[PDB]
């Protein structure tokens, strides 16, 4: 037979918040990797540092998000973490 | 359940166990990245298998391998292309082993200020291991090396989830390929490669960052070009200057690819606050390089203002954690202790901190307040 590995579950989750975009992330940011990515950024860096995280996730690693959910995700994270 | 904070803002993270490994500070989990708890590096020289940081890319990491099934394909511009088994890999070509470091180009990333992007890591990104496996000088000679070749591609089992993200495939030169130091390795400290530390087999590059170790080795091309690939061309580039650095909140003007280490210690035996007796308190910890040889560890125990020298504990090999001790006369009070590496061509560690967008290579002399009573 051929060797195997198991991961433990995943348990990674964003941080609820009443701006549309927590629900935008939550359903656009988990597809390639775990939300922790996220969580263990360094705090209250803001909203160019954001609005950049989101814009290169789109441009250079091909995440397929619409420009009116790449600003509530920005927006979300940007007040939130 | 258990949780840590690491001394830096937002540092709280999860102790998480993994298989054939102890609780280890967990930094992601899809795809796994793992950072070793700091009191690791005052158990030994020498990184046990069970604590080895894991650092990965992509979600999409292999978790069923038949070695026997397992080939490594060399192809390109050789003369005549291989598919290797691991048993060729181990009866075929004679083995070399060496001690040496594994470092993440952001190892110390949450340090870096003001803070960046990427993997926040303490300095829990490094490792020693003694490393067995077979020269890339050997395998690439059987299959022949053409004139006018350039550079050496890998890559590895793992993809990533949605193909349009770039494969994670890394460059060498090929002098640096064919050096007989860069080795295919298929035994970390005497036993088969823990699965997350690429098992079956890995590449492994002496005295550079982590990058290049790619893990889950199955494809390796000899190539009359320069590679291009993302994760040599965009990602992993440093300021093309001495200090590999620019000012706070600049990007540099010209860059190039990240390679070696540079000179790094820590003291191993104690941490910020921790106390010790008045009178002569002795110090222990490690320092290493990009391979050229520590030559001295100075220790200070005043914020720098005087030093005192280290005694070296007999080397593993160049390219391995150096053990140093030193024993100081504190005074009673608070002292800032510091300790400070030079390797033999002159290499230092800077007493400010620099800095890069990458927050990639951090090396500033380390500082811990203890309390002598
Ligand atoms: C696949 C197309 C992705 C989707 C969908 C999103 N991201 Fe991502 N992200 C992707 C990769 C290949 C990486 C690098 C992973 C590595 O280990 O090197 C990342 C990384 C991040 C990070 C860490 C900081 C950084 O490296 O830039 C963050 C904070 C992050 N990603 C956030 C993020 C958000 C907000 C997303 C939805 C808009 C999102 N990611 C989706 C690839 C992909
Ligand atoms: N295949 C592969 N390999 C690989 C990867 C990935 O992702 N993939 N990563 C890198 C990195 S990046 Mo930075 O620079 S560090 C690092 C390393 C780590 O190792 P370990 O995990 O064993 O520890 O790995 C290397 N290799």
């Amino acid at each position: 037979a051929p060797l195997t590995y198991e991961l433990p579950d995943e348990t990674a989750q964003l941080k609820p918040a009443p701006q549309p975009g927590f629900e935008a992330a939550q359903n656009n940011c988990a597809a390639c990797h775990s939300v922790d990515y996220i969580n263990t950024q360094p705090p209250g860096k803001g909203q160019a540092f954001w609005d950049a995280e989101v814009q290169k996730m789109i441009k250079v690693y091909h995440a397929p998000v619409d420009e009116a959910d790449a600003k509530a995700i920005a927006d979300y994270l940007a007040k939130t973490y | 359940a258990d949780t840590v904070t690491l001394p830096f803002a937002n540092g709280e993270r999860p102790l998480v166990m993994y298989p054939g490994k102890r609780p280890l500070i967990g930094l992601t989990a899809r795809p796994p990245q793992l950072e070793t708890p700091f009191s690791v590096f005052d158990e030994g020289l020498i990184t046990p298998n069970d604590a080895f940081f894991v650092r990965y890319h992509l979600a999409g990491i292999p978790l069923e391998i038949d070695p026997d099934a397992f080939r490594l394909e060399i192809k390109g511009k050789v003369g005549t292309p291989l598919s290797l088994s691991l048993q060729d890999l181990k009866n075929d070509f004679p083995a070399s082993e060496v001690v040496a470091v594994n470092q993440c180009s952001g190892n110390s990333r949450g340090f870096v200020e003001p803070r960046v992007g990427g993997g926040q890591l303490a300095n829990g990104a490094m490792g020693n291991a003694r490393w067995r496996g077979v020269p890339l000088k050997a395998v690439l000679e059987k299959a022949g090396v053409q004139a006018g070749a350039k550079q050496v591609t890998f890559g590895g089992l793992d993809g990533p989830v949605i193909p349009e993200t770039p494969d994670f495939v890394k460059a060498l030169s090929i002098d640096h390929a064919t050096d007989g130091e860069v080795m295919l390795a298929y035994s970390m400290n005497g036993a088969d490669l823990p699965w997350l530390n690429g098992y079956p087999l890995r590449l492994v590059v002496p005295g550079y960052y982590g990058t290049y170790w790619v893990k889950h080795l199955n494809e390796i091309t000899v190539i009359d070009k320069e590679f291009d690939g993302f994760w040599m061309k965009t990602a992993f580039r440093i300021p093309d200057n001495a200090c590999a650095c620019t000012e706070p909140g600049k990007a540099p003007t010209a860059t190039i690819p990240i390679n070696r280490f540079d000179v790094r210690s820590f003291i191993t035996n104690v941490e910020n606050g921790a106390s010790v007796k008045a009178g002569e308190v002795p110090l222990r910890g490690i320092a290493f390089d990009g391979g050229y040889g520590i030559t001295q560890v100075s220790v200070s125990a005043d914020a720098g203002k005087s030093w005192t020298n280290a005694t070296l504990d007999p080397g593993l090999g160049k390219y391995s954690f150096r053990g140093w001790k030193a024993v100081l006369p504190l005074t009673k009070g608070d002292h800032v202790l510091m300790c400070r590496a030079t390797n033999a061509r002159g290499e230092t560690q800077p007493m400010q901190a620099t800095w890069n967008p990458a927050g990639y290579m951090r090396n500033v002399v380390e500082a811990t307040r203890v309390i002598a009573a």
